[PDB]
């Protein structure tokens, strides 16, 4: 699903870049002509601003999908790294808490000795 | 798997690069040409910068397409993150601080044989290619026969949990297998040079207090002599200088060098 | 047992059989190589299938009997005496004996031997063997033998031998050197011209 | 090339238009500033260094006797060491643009003559200048002068 | 060990020997700085007719039964350990090494052993030290005082600015005799502390 | 007196960095009985480290407040360039230690000879 | 307090600063030692006296331990060798 | 025919030839002649006699061998310096007798650097002494000594106007000691030093006129001529580092936390890429200090959210937050301590929903925390942002904002 | 043939590479100026006596472009001493040397040491030219002096003034290198009436 979505958006991102480049070229040519001798048709034109925001929207959607997948994969690998299941989670949280007590003790002592 | 994690992390940067590169193309165009002191120079500078910006957008888009192919409860995650952080931080700190030690003097052995046996067994557990045979023919001083593939047969002479003498021999050669041939030569010049380099490594790997990491590093450096007669010299490129294979491996850098070609 | 390679080097041009060895051996001496004695390899044949018995001088007491693809027996010299005693019972063949006699040159742990398979009374050809006593492992010590050969042999350097055959951690054997010698000998006997 | 080309074509059309920026500016100002938001929140030095980094044997100074403070620098330096102080001036004319036109020593044979040691030092130092590589430096001339004096001390 | 006392000497004979072989472990440290001054160590192999030396830098030397050869070799090794001591001390006191040559070729042609060479700079810029020890002529140390500090250097009119008056200049020599401490390393750190920033 | 207090201050500042290095190594080896031992070791290290701070501070105060009469000469004016009963006690102690060192050298020579003779015999017996 | 590059550069900076200031305090101590040795050549002599006496005491203790071990092994060997 | 060929292993292709000759008057003595040979089927190139001023050491032989081994590596470096049009003095004996050094006079000025900065650099480079050290004699060190340092640091670097930087180069085992890569890397480091001197000169010129908040907010700490470590924060805890990577030809900033009061990170690691690009487009450090001072306060609040909430880093001062995937919100930081929040998924143009969609219904919650009218922004104080984002118990310790979206 | 002269003159003034490492330890005084000049003059005499008349001048153009291609002024003055003794001994006709020296386009006034040494050598060797050659040399020297600006640097003025002594030597009436009417005819052809 996260890999699948990344695949789905990539063709769209290429399409959005193509339109944004083409629309920019049409707008610049019309603006130069208006200034220049050439008088160009009013036409549909299509606004450059709308395309540039669309490209940014697709970029955010892709980054959000990848960031979630990376966070989910990192959490899974860490979970694997660390008889009944309730006692299992109990001893894990107990180890986690005793490490935190050691942390707090070292911190408070090293901060009370000086500074 | 870890390879998937890296591909996702690389991809996240590639999306950020594509967005930044597209913004750069438009942002630079808005500023437009600059005076540049010359007509030719100003035209060239604008074209060169625009083309570099346009190419960067293409390169960044291509990477994203290629990267697609490759790929009470919160406190627990907080503890996991802090454990990883402390591990990395303390590792880096210990490395940086033991690399540069300000200790200048000491003034301001007896060891259990079973402890040495346990250390040797732990070292033999790793490095599956190497096989170490413990034996005590003469006193508590241990003598280790270390077989490295069909390549080497090293004779380490422990006096304690300490390395004192090493004489490597060939695989086809006879260590006499019995009362151990401590005093002999390999009859081949290459293995004699390897004995010299092993004594040099012993004199190099000398930790003051801890007697285990020294043996660990010695065994790791010996294990590098498994690509002998196979990996050429990293200075001259050939296999043979005066009919010798490269018999030297840099400490801190397990590479290959003829001893005439130094470190 | 140290990895070895044997190849035949053609005399070329109008260089006489002996003239070429004289030159090749001087080229080996020009490697800083020092002579370490003399080597004689004398082989006899039997038309039984086909039997081969060869004995390198490097090995003082062994006599090797090789049965083509079949196993090689490394036996003591009394083996030749048993062979002679059987002789009336045994087949004999007709003057197929082949010998290569040449100087041995040592270059820092590599022994190079260049010799002229003199057939019977008339020399024809040349056999080069480079052996590495330190290299117990074989089939991947090929890079070494190849580099050393390109150093002195240059052209006509062999692209390995099949005695290495299938990639394996199997140690090189005195039997393997003898099989190389047997293929080389079959080629001199039949190269003709 | 791919996917960008018309933009490239467009700007390659419209260079050398004087109004050019206006047009770019107009069509690219609002969207960007809407999306990203508001905008942003005497003597050359090489000779001086060469002098500062000499060996304390030499005591180089300027030359106000002939050309002074003009550009190329004439120098009478010295020889002060355990060696010999024969003819300390060795007038050296370092031309402008120092990393070229290697400086030339203005010869003065009037003082180096009427004395065997001085004739020998002159001969050997001249030969040493002949063997010196092209584009030599001032330190090179000073060192070859010193070593030529030393050769005259030992060879004689 | 009895005659030469300045740097150090040590020997740890092996436990098991043979009838045609033996081995020692020679170390040349300093009197006070044992930790940092651990750059030169030897492992002699006393054969039936030859003594084989394996240095820590990967150098194997076959000596003779002639005592003079071994004595000269050990003297040269002590001379080299003397400069290695200064190097390891500069590494610890944070002094920046400017140059280090194990076998220098500039100077007087020396005895049995080739001379050594080191030059370090003070952490706070201006000051710097240089050391040249050899088997025959050794302990030639000279400090590099900064300019505008000696007040005896002849000034020049070409120097018209005060920025050039900060470079390390007159190269004054120091007498290693009539000094404090009891070891080359003791005297070297006392000299380093003397050329340190006065935090008293 | 003061010259020895200065050496004490030197050894304290040379040892505090080693103590911090040992503390770093202990925090590194602490991966998640043995936890109690690691904790009490870290606490003892911290206490001894604070004691070392106090010692170096007090010796600093001592050497700073001492400032004996003989210090008018600033640094760099002391390095020598080119251009009673205490000595008798020193000589007596030197002669004593020389005699003791000669005796200890004789003892070491005898021990080395003994070890070499035992090793040679036990090697040739085989 | 209450990825890899951050901790990397942080430990670099703090460790290098700690090393520099430690080497500076060592330099200050060495300067004080040099001054006290050059201008008060009597406390250093007392230090040498104390060090030599401590060395002599350590040597005496070592030789005593060696003599005890030697007497033990002498008795052990005298016990054996018998028939 | 009685000669010895002593090859130099460190510097190859150089061979000393020591020939022995019989002396006529003494039938029990020998004479030695030393020649310097060189090789390119070995082909000799040039040959030159060199024979001018216990008995088995032959002192002059070892002396000549050591002299050759020490001097010959400098010849290749001199040739390489001459081949790249770098004016350099010849190999000179240093003042401490024994040595060799190649003191450069002028460097090739630069590429891509303004003329006035080139002048400021060329008038500050006092010496560029190169020296050789290291085992096997293949390490080079160049000591550059600059004068008139623009700005000092908190460390003990406020001494006399002479800053000494040591640049070390160790070529590979092959590619002999005298080669092109050493001087190439040296020129690359010089170019990076110049491109950094640009920014340090700009900052030194802008130091007298400061908006008077960044002066107390930020402080310079070290200046090693290849790195700029500025430190900012209320307690001077956070640190930013400026450096020019010649491999990528772009400025590389590295952020860290050095100070005994801070969070778990520099708190700016979520905007590192946009800050990289920002400094790459316009190399000005005062703008960096300003944007950091403006964006630190909202970042301290937006970093403590539970990680549900996802932080999408958009362009600078435009950090995006998204509860789950359905909801979104835009953070527009501005000067004078104000943040404008938006509806998120809403579009700044024709009223259509984005790919995420799911228009956030309430909207007016942001108004009380002071139809489609969530799309227009709503400014705050950074203190109302602290209240809106720091987890308070409920009027489990959740935020106000996540209670709203929940 | 120009390859032959190339090998000759390049082998004259080669520089030693391996010197300045182990300085002055090589057992050999490099040929001082006199022996080097005699050897150079001998080798060039071999090539010159071998050479044909029609080929007499293109080699001289190569010699002067090789001298003007140099950079060290000691090298230039050594080869100019070689050319001076090659003219003085009678080997070279003393008109081709002067013409190819001045008409060489590398001789510009910015090469001030080359300017000074060149016009010093022409002052040495101009006394043997016949008078028509002295007239053409006068014309080309005046046209060379005419390219200097109105203002030049204050250090280069004395080395620039070396052409003035050649001009003063030609227009000197007691030396009588040429009839003075020819001199004023060339001058008034170059500075007509009304021109300073
Ligand atoms: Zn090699």
């Amino acid at each position: 699903d996260p890999v699948q979505r990344y695949k789905m958006l990539i063709p769209q991102l290429k399409e959005s870049l193509q339109t944004l480049m083409k629309v920019a070229a049409q707008n610049l040519i019309q603006n130069t002509n208006i200034d220049n001798g050439q008088k160009s048709s009013d036409g549909p034109i299509q606004r450059f601003d709308k395309c540039l925001e669309e490209f940014y929207a697709l970029c955010d959607q892709l980054e959000l999908c990848l960031r979630l997948a990376h966070e989910c994969l990192s959490q899974s690998c860490d979970s694997a790294k660390h008889l009944p299941y309730p006692q299992y989670l109990a001893v894990i949280k107990a180890q986690i808490s005793c490490a935190k007590d050691i942390h707090t003790a070292l911190l408070d002592c090293a901060n009370k000795v000086t500074g | 798997v870890s390879v998937n994690l890296e591909a996702f992390s690389q991809a996240i940067s590639a999306i950020q690069a594509l967005r930044s590169s597209v913004s750069r193309v438009f942002d630079c165009l808005k500023d437009g040409m600059r005076n540049k002191e010359t007509l030719e120079g100003r035209e060239k500078a604008f074209i060169a910068h625009f083309q570099d910006n346009l190419h960067s957008v293409n390169r960044d888009l291509n990477e994203l397409e290629r990267l697609s192919n490759l790929v009470l409860y919160s406190q627990l995650l907080q503890a996991y993150k802090w454990s990883n952080k402390l591990q990395y931080h303390a590792g880096l700190a210990s490395g940086l601080l033991n690399q540069q030690s300000l200790k200048r003097s000491a003034n301001q052995l007896v060891l259990p044989p079973q402890y040495v046996d346990d250390v040797i067994s732990r070292i033999d557990r790793m490095f599956p290619e190497m096989s170490i045979h413990l034996s005590r023919p003469n006193g508590t001083s241990a003598m280790l026969l270390v077989t490295l593939g069909k390549v080497l047969k090293v004779i380490v002479v422990m006096r304690s949990l300490f390395i004192d003498r090493t004489i490597v021999k060939g695989y086809n050669e006879n260590v006499y297998t019995e009362d151990l041939d401590i005093w002999s030569k390999s009859n081949y010049q290459v293995f004699q040079k390897v004995t010299d380099h092993a004594t040099t490594a012993l004199l190099h790997y000398q930790l003051p207090q801890m007697p285990d990491v020294v043996v660990r590093s010695f065994m790791t450096w010996l294990r590098s002599y498994i690509k002998l007669f196979q990996a050429p010299c990293q200075r001259c490129g050939k296999f043979l200088q005066d009919g010798l294979p490269p018999t030297w491996r840099d400490f801190r850098t397990l590479e290959a060098f003829h001893d005439t070609c130094r470190q | 047992m140290g990895v070895t390679c044997v190849s035949q080097m053609p005399v070329a041009e109008g260089k006489s059989v002996q003239q070429t060895v004289e030159l090749l051996t001087r080229k080996l001496e020009m490697l800083g190589a020092e002579k370490q004695g003399t080597f004689c390899v004398d082989c006899e044949t039997y038309h039984t299938k086909l039997m081969y018995v060869m004995h390198n001088s490097e090995y003082p007491l062994s006599c090797f009997a090789l049965f083509e693809n079949g196993p090689c027996l490394i036996a003591d010299t009394n083996f030749d005496v048993l062979m002679v005693k059987l002789k009336g019972f045994f087949q004999s063949a007709k003057a197929s004996k082949i010998e290569t006699r040449g100087t041995r040159y040592q270059y820092c742990d590599f022994l190079v031997k260049v010799g002229t398979v003199t057939m019977g009374p008339s020399a024809r050809g040349i056999s080069v063997e480079v052996e590495y006593g330190p290299c117990v492992v074989a089939s991947d010590c090929w890079s070494l033998l190849l580099e050393f050969l390109q150093s002195f042999l240059g052209s006509h350097t062999p692209g390995a031998p099949a005695v290495f055959g299938n990639r394996h951690d199997a140690v090189y054997g005195p039997a393997d050197t003898m099989v190389q010698y047997m293929e080389l000998f079959n080629k001199i006997r039949k190269q003709q011209q | 090339q791919y996917l960008c080309q018309p933009l490239l074509d467009a700007v390659l059309a419209n260079i050398r238009s004087p109004v050019f920026n206006h047009s770019l500016y107009r069509t690219f100002v609002p969207a960007m500033t809407a999306i990203h938001g508001p905008p942003i929140t005497s003597i050359p030095s090489v000779l001086q260094g060469e002098v500062a980094r000499l060996d304390p044997k030499f005591l180089v100074n300027l030359d106000p006797s002939h050309c002074s403070n003009n550009g190329t620098v004439h120098l009478i330096c010295k020889l002060d060491d355990k060696d010999l102080p024969s003819v300390p001036p060795l007038e050296l004319s370092v031309p402008a643009d120092y990393p070229a036109q290697s400086p030339l020593w203005i010869d003065r044979q009037w003082q180096y003559d009427a004395n065997p040691f001085l004739q020998s030092v002159h001969r050997c130092m001249t030969s040493r200048l002949l063997q010196l590589p092209d584009k030599h430096s001032v330190t090179a001339l000073l060192n070859t002068w010193a070593q030529s004096v030393h050769q005259a001390c030992l060879s004689a | 060990a009895s005659r030469i006392e300045d740097p150090q000497i040590q020997a740890h004979w092996s436990n098991i020997n043979d009838v045609y072989e033996s081995s020692v472990k020679v170390l040349i440290t300093s009197q006070g700085y044992e930790q940092i001054c651990k750059s030169i160590q030897l492992q002699l192999n006393i054969g039936v007719e030859q003594i084989r030396v394996v240095h820590r830098d990967g150098r194997v030397i076959t000596l003779s039964y002639q005592e003079q050869e071994l004595q000269d070799f050990l003297l040269s090794q002590m001379s080299q350990h003397q400069v290695h001591a200064v190097q390891q001390l500069a590494k610890v006191m944070g002094w920046q090494v400017l140059s280090f040559s194990n076998h220098v070729g500039l100077g007087p042609i020396e005895s049995i052993g080739n001379a050594s060479a080191i030059t370090v700079a003070s952490p706070s810029g201006d000051y710097a030290i240089s050391v040249r020890n050899g088997p025959e002529s050794g302990s030639k140390i000279m400090v590099q005082f900064p300019r505008n500090q000696c007040k005896d250097l002849p000034k020049s009119d070409v120097l018209q600015d005060n920025k050039w008056s900060h470079l390390r200049g007159p190269f004054k020599e120091v007498q290693w005799n009539k000094m404090e401490g009891r070891n080359f390393v003791y005297k070297m750190e006392l000299l380093m502390s003397a050329l340190s920033p006065c935090l008293l | 007196n003061t010259a020895s207090l200065c050496r004490i201050g030197q050894e304290t500042v040379q040892d505090i960095v080693y103590r911090t290095m040992e503390i770093f190594q202990l925090l590194r080896n602490m991966q998640l009985g043995t936890y109690q031992d690691r904790l009490t070791k870290l606490q003892d290290n911290l206490r001894q480290l604070s004691v070392l701070f106090r010692k170096l501070r007090l010796v600093y105060d001592k050497c700073n407040e001492n400032c004996g009469g003989m210090d008018p000469i600033p640094v760099e004016q002391l390095i020598p360039y080119v251009e009673s009963e205490e000595r008798r006690e020193i000589a007596e102690v030197n002669k004593k230690l020389k005699q003791k060192n000669q005796q200890l050298k004789q003892i070491m020579d005898q021990l080395r000879n003994l070890i070499w003779d035992i090793n040679a015999m036990l090697a040739m017996r085989n | 307090s209450q990825d890899q590059e951050e901790i990397r550069t942080g430990v670099d900076q703090c460790i290098q600063k700690f090393l520099d200031i430690a080497r500076q305090t060592e330099c200050f101590f060495l300067q004080k030692r040099l001054q006290l040795s050059v201008q008060k050549p009597e406390q250093v002599i007392k230090e040498d006296v104390s060090e030599l006496r401590n060395e002599l005491q350590r040597k005496d203790a070592l030789v005593q331990k060696h003599l005890t071990k030697l007497r033990h092994w002498q008795q052990v060997l005298e016990d054996i060798n018998v028939q | 025919k009685n000669k010895l060929f002593i090859k130099l292993t460190r510097l190859p292709q150089y061979y000393i030839v020591v020939e022995m000759l019989e002396v006529p008057n003494k039938p029990t003595q020998l004479s030695y002649k030393y020649y310097f040979m060189s090789v390119n089927p070995a082909m000799a190139l040039l040959l030159q006699q060199f024979k001018e001023n216990m008995c088995a050491f032959n002192k002059v032989l070892a002396h000549f061998v050591a002299m050759c081994d020490t001097n010959m590596p400098f010849v290749g470096l001199r040739l390489e310096l001459s081949n790249l049009e770098i004016p350099h003095q010849g190999v000179q004996v240093e003042g401490d007798g024994f040595s060799h050094a190649i003191r450069l006079l002028k460097i090739p000025p630069c590429k891509g650097i303004t003329e006035e900065t080139q002048k400021a650099l060329d008038r500050s480079l006092l010496d560029c002494t190169f020296r050789l050290q290291g085992r096997n004699n293949r390490t080079w060190v160049a000591e550059l000594v600059f004068a008139n340092c623009p700005l000092n640091g908190t460390s003990t670097r406020e001494q006399g106007p002479s800053r000494h930087v040591y640049l070390t180069y160790e070529n590979l085992l092959s590619e002999p000691v005298g080669g092109r890569k050493v001087v190439e890397m040296f020129l690359n480091d010089w170019n990076s030093i110049a491109r950094l001197y640009e920014c340090v000169l700009e900052f030194a010129r802008s130091l007298p006129d400061i908006p008077a908040h960044l002066n107390i907010f930020s402080e310079v700490r070290v200046y090693n001529y290849r790195k700029l470590i500025l430190c900012y924060g209320t307690t001077k805890g956070s640190s930013i580092s400026i450096q020019w990577n010649s491999i990528h030809q772009k400025f590389h900033i590295s952020l860290g936390t050095v100070g005994p009061n801070s969070g778990c990170s520099n708190c700016h690691n979520t905007i590192l890429h946009q800050l990289q690009e920002m400094f790459n487009k316009t190399p000005n450090v005062v703008q960096l200090l300003q944007v950091l001072f403006d964006t630190q306060a909202p970042l301290n609040a937006i970093n403590k959210l539970p990680t549900c909430f996802s932080i999408l880093p958009q362009s600078s001062t435009h950090i995006r937050l998204a509860f789950r995937n359905m909801y979104c919100i835009d953070i527009y930081c501005r000067s004078r301590g104000v943040v404008a929040i938006r509806d998120g998924a809403y579009s700044l143009f024709d009223n259509s929903k984005l790919v995420e969609g799911f228009y956030p219904a309430p909207g007016l919650k942001t108004f009380l925390n002071m139809s489609w009218a969530a799309s227009i922004p709503t400014i705050l104080t950074h203190s109302a942002l602290n209240i809106l984002l720091l987890p308070s118990p409920t009027p489990y310790l959740c935020s106000p904002l996540e209670r709203f979206l929940g | 043939m120009e390859t032959q002269l190339q090998s000759i003159f390049e082998e004259v003034v080669k520089t030693e590479v391996i010197e300045e490492a182990f300085p002055g330890m090589f057992m050999d005084t490099p040929e001082d100026e006199k022996t080097k000049l005699i050897s150079c003059l001998g080798a060039f005499r071999q090539f010159w006596g071998g050479l044909s008349q029609e080929s007499h001048e293109q080699c001289i153009q190569w010699i002067v472009k090789f001298i003007h291609g140099q950079h060290s002024p000691k090298r230039i003055s050594f080869l100019y001493d070689c050319l001076a003794m090659a003219v003085e001994t009678g080997l070279l006709p003393p008109r081709l040397v002067c013409e190819s020296l001045i008409n060489s386009d590398t001789l510009e006034w910015e090469r001030t040491q080359l300017w000074a040494l060149t016009f010093k050598l022409v002052r040495k060797i101009i006394g043997g030219v016949d008078y028509k050659g002295v007239r053409d040399l006068l014309k080309v020297i005046l046209e060379k002096i005419l390219t200097i600006p109105n203002t030049v640097s204050s250090a280069v003025v004395q080395q620039l003034l070396a052409a003035r002594e050649v001009i003063a030597y030609i227009l000197e009436r007691n030396a009588c290198l040429l009839p003075a009417y020819f001199a004023v005819t060339e001058i008034r052809k170059l500075y007509p009436e009304g021109k300073l």
